[PDB]
């Protein structure tokens, strides 16, 4: 996803419709926020995984 | 007359990446040399600066 204002990043927030648990499987899945920024490559955040209240 | 550049295969200018360790963006890549690894069709002449060394 692009985005429109160029400006510094404080906190990246994911809104997600589902966890992606499946009915079968339990395993939890656990998701990578990257950021893409001007003339450079990147500046990585980590990993997370989904939680229904947040 | 040579001007830097990364391991590049294929023939023409390559795109950035993560492997250099000192520069993001290289321009008038010598992929005419002989020195480069591309194929043998780009391969066609070599720079005024290492006729002398020979």
């Amino acid at each position: 996803a692009y985005f429109s204002q160029p400006m510094v990043a404080a906190a990246v927030i994911v809104h997600l419709v589902t966890d992606g648990t499946y009915y079968g499987d339990q395993k939890q899945e656990t998701i990578s926020v990257q950021l893409l920024d001007t003339k450079d490559q990147s500046h990585d955040l980590g990993l997370h995984v989904l939680s229904c209240r947040n | 007359d040579t001007n830097p550049a990364p391991k590049h295969k294929s023939c023409g200018d390559p795109g950035p990446g993560n492997d250099t360790c000192g520069f993001h963006s290289f321009f008038n890549t010598p992929y005419n040399n002989f020195m480069s690894y591309a194929d043998d069709d780009c391969t066609d002449s070599f720079t005024p600066n290492q006729v002398a060394r020979m």
